[PDB]
């Protein structure tokens, strides 16, 4: 009839196949492609919606008072808030997160992530940050006078409630660590004698569109049930 | 002003409603169309500086009140949109953040134990329930992950009013609704009220308004 | 360049989802619910998504130790349907309205593709609501959502060798159309009905 | 020849297959199709019977 | 369906083939090919240099 | 006529990177990190360029012998990436997102194509500098140059046979990309890892 | 006369550049341009009857120096091709030869040992090293093959200068500077000098000058 031959690779099966196999139930109707809302096409749609980070990452802070940061008059005048290691690998801020958990079902990513932070506080409640962004390998910034040379924001707690921070191009791809976030305060917290004194941050981070994942691998999160 | 069938909110800085998932209600290519499409307001809830969270699982949470209680204790299967307002008056001094999200598909799940959630622990009603762990949604999930679902922001700083425009999210085109709630909305306090020497109440309204209903 | 992370690319992976060794001398055979829930690897992919659609790709592979024959094997798939088998010489797998697959060992795996078997649009994998109008009912758990049984005995009589059969199904599901994304688990599972968390 | 390899789900018999087979007598004329009366092309024709 | 058999020479393993073999993983991305100055096409290049 | 001298037609032989026999009844399995470092024939070759880039084609032969079954393998290449098995049994083997292969003994043997698996555009086969920040970092290792790891195993349960089974790994490289001649060594090798030479 | 950026080399017989692998230095389709660009001069080394030969690492041999050494240790990473003068004056009654190679990834390899050379004995710094074995390259490759690399001959009889102008030779788009050398300049006295009452020093001097700096 026709002459074949087998090929070196032949009757194995391969976990990542792509072939046409039989169908078990021919000639069964399925139910129509009724239109569903909100369909998801391309998980960068996922890692584009923003997501709140852990910031108060100290210890004794279980749950919700992980994701806020409590600002008030007994703040340090100016030392320091916090500190945001850019690891989506790693442990941090930024473990759990939408950036977060789907750039752990990926080896090597890419991007330029950014953040949004947002204040809570009453709206007589005054007041000046530093948001300062270190580039990757630059040291992390323990006093102002140092935080105020890098690429920084000098952010007022007026009508902006929310400062929009872009972090560029990372690359990131064993402890590595490729950038920080620190945010120093410039005043002093005024509130007004009606308000309470302890205000709070909450940030948002959320990749751009350049953001780019490939080399699936599974993810750590889960590891080892009844019935 | 938003009037809907016979009654209505008289608001007075409308926030850019929050279109769920791009869509809008529509009906589908018996039908009342006027009578249920009203705003059905909810009770005030006592919201302090300590409190966790509230969620109401449409349509669970109407199936008491007016046509829309008698119109789904007669009939079988329904099919209608959501329009939710929530509504929370507080002065200038006051702090505070609100998460108000509608979950879809929002199935519990109870703390430590392998036992599922029963009647009386999901189908609450009118009243809603309070979360017994806001941080991870009573479900395992994470609530910092929690705004990929159609979510607004009521920062008691910027402003005081959070409109969602739900649609129809079922692969069913009809179901029964009073053994299935799609929307589970949620209104979690992420930064907590307060406030010294007044450390007490600031209501929240919810105002739960179902539109495009079909009934058979 | 963005086209690995497409959520078709990002679900068909052939995880391994079942794994039973049956003896034979359920009695002797296994049968085996088609759902997601088994194993936490694939069980949290698919749990990032509200509404699934999909075609599986159900790979049974299969090994022979014996405590070696050239064994023949039945790999009968009743839907949400028909009865399935309770023993292993029962009228049900002589049936011819159960899409049956025979196979030997020494060929190379079967393969067959289970259809997208519910009777609504996609699969409710979050499913808020009871079944039934008992209030005992079951939570969460849809009655279109179910799959069906792919049940497995060994095709031969009685042989005078006692082995263990080793069962290994591998899912693939195909065509994939997902709706309704979802915040990713941290807490880990209790059970495989519901989603409840230890804390 | 053709260079060929052995898929997965080969060798198989599935029950609801849909393919050419061998025939036995090949070369042997049926009996034609004469018109039988009342044909059936459907199973909702029955169903629609009261 | 396709009447085959196999010729002599099937089912081995030659250390010099030439056949598309399956990829192990499809749908991964390459790096891209940015040019890198010096590309030998030819082993003569090389025995031309003193 | 000189189109044999060209460098895919000079490279692309398949030779034997790899063989090693592992015991059944690295713990009765083993773990081969794919690299171009192991035989000295090829080595030489491929330490003719600066820079590679090439799609491998790994193919795996084995053969049985017993101190003759029909036994099942499984080949699951882990990238730099994931993490490997470490036991026979773990949790690893039955993961979905590394690209296993199941085949047998009776089969023609095994292959499969590994990508361009590098995150720079070409394989740095010499490296000058060192890997971490830390000063006692390994010398001339390029961390984006790890291919990853061949995990092979055997996917039956204990058979009352005590054998042991010769594996043997063939590397083609094809579509291939070379940048950069060098002086071809001249003086033995030392160790697999750096370019020491004797004297 | 070669004037990059500010400073420069008065060179009286400027002999035939070799442009390395055919290529020639251009920008990448932030950047300083014009401070980086100028030639750093090496040492004048010893160069005698009995002298084994020197390598400088690029760009491990500039991380001390003006503005690339500053604009190092700021950054993270660099993208820069080079050019290389090597200036060796020298009478007429003076002879030898000197092989000018520039060698990429030049992995160094030590003598009698199977352990792996440490930062000690690859960055050398401004100062250079001495080759142990200058006939095998330190690496078990051969001297008699290295004409493979960009190379130009310093021979005293007939010139007394060798300029190579070096790309940017390596598959990432850009490299972390401090822990990765490309090039390794690597001047091998392949015929010794040779004078009887005068058997001393003839140095040698090299010209470094990075060209098409970019930095993030």
């Amino acid at each position: 009839g026709v002459p074949t031959y087998l090929l070196p690779g032949s009757g194995q099966f391969l976990t990542t196949d792509d072939h046409s196999s039989a169908p078990a139930l021919p000639c069964f109707n399925p139910t129509p492609e009724m239109h569903i809302p909100g369909q998801v096409r391309n998980m960068l749609e996922v890692v584009q919606v923003e997501s709140m980070m852990e910031i108060n990452n100290t210890e004794s802070a279980v749950g919700m008072e992980r994701l806020k940061v409590d600002i008030s008059a007994l703040t340090d005048v100016d030392q320091l808030l916090f500190n945001i290691p850019l690891d989506i690998q790693l442990d941090g801020p930024l473990r759990n997160t939408l950036v977060g958990n789907i750039s752990r079902y990926y080896t090597h990513w890419s991007g330029s992530l950014e953040m949004t932070f947002m204040f809570c506080g009453s709206f007589m409640a005054a007041g000046k940050l530093i948001l300062c962004y270190t580039p990757p390998g630059g040291s992390c910034p323990t006093t102002r006078e140092t935080a105020m040379l890098g690429t920084h924001i000098v952010w007022d707690f007026g009508l902006q409630s929310s400062v929009t921070l872009i972090i560029p191009w990372i690359s990131g791809s064993t402890n590595a660590n490729v950038g920080y976030v620190t945010c120093f305060m410039q005043t002093n917290l005024i509130v007004p004698s009606e308000s309470s004194d302890t205000c709070s941050l909450i940030g948002f981070i959320a990749a751009k569109d350049d953001f780019s994942l490939r080399l699936m691998r599974d993810s750590p999160d889960i590891g080892q049930l009844h019935a | 002003q938003l009037k809907l069938g016979n009654s209505a909110i008289v608001t007075q800085e409308a926030a850019n409603y929050c279109c769920a998932y791009g869509e809008w209600p529509n009906y589908l290519p018996t039908q009342p169309e006027t009578a249920t499409d009203r705003f059905y307001t909810l009770k005030s809830v006592k919201w302090e500086t300590g409190s966790t969270g509230w969620w109401w699982k449409l349509p669970d949470a109407l199936n008491n009140i007016g046509m829309f209680g008698q119109n789904v204790q007669h009939h079988y299967l329904y099919r209608s949109g959501f329009l939710i307002h929530v509504q929370c008056n507080a002065t200038k001094f006051h702090q505070g953040a609100l998460l108000v999200v509608a979950i879809p598909e929002h199935q519990r799940g109870a703390h430590n134990t392998n036992t599922s959630p029963g009647f009386d622990d999901i189908m609450k009603g009118e009243e809603g329930g309070t979360f017994n762990h806001p941080y991870v949604l009573d479900d395992g999930t994470s609530l910092a992950c929690a705004t990929i679902f159609p979510h607004q922001w009521i920062n008691l700083r910027t402003n005081n009013s959070a409109t969602i425009v739900l649609p129809w999210m079922n692969a069913a085109p009809m179901d029964f609704p009073l053994r299935h709630n799609q929307w589970t909305l949620a209104i979690i306090p992420v930064v907590p009220l307060g406030t010294r020497t007044t450390s007490s109440m600031v209501p929240i309204t919810v105002s739960i308004a179902p539109m495009c209903c079909e009934f058979n | 360049g963005v086209s690995e992370t497409l959520v078709e690319n990002f679900l068909s992976r052939a995880a391994l989802v079942s794994k039973r060794s049956f003896e034979y001398k359920d009695k002797n055979f296994f049968k085996w619910t088609i759902n997601t829930r088994s194993f936490v690897q694939l069980r949290r992919k698919l749990e990032l998504f509200t509404y699934l659609r999909f075609d599986a790709e159900i790979t049974i592979l299969t090994t022979v130790a014996v405590n070696l024959p050239d064994l023949t094997l039945q790999a009968m798939f009743v839907p949400t349907g028909a009865l399935t088998p309770e023993k292993q010489d029962s009228f049900h797998w002589q049936s011819g309205s159960n899409a049956s697959v025979f196979f030997k060992i020494s060929d190379p795996p079967a393969r067959i593709t289970i259809p997208f078997m519910c009777i609504n649009s996609a699969y409710s994998v979050f499913y808020d609501g009871f079944a039934g109008f008992e209030k005992n009912g079951l939570y969460g758990i849809n009655p279109a959502d179910t799959i069906g049984n792919l049940c497995v005995r060994i095709v031969n009589e009685h042989q005078p060798v006692g082995f263990t059969v080793t069962v290994r199904v591998y899912m693939k599901p195909k065509h994939i159309k997902a709706w309704a994304p979802r915040p990713p688990r941290t807490l880990p599972y209790m059970s495989i009905a519901n989603a409840n968390y230890k804390g």
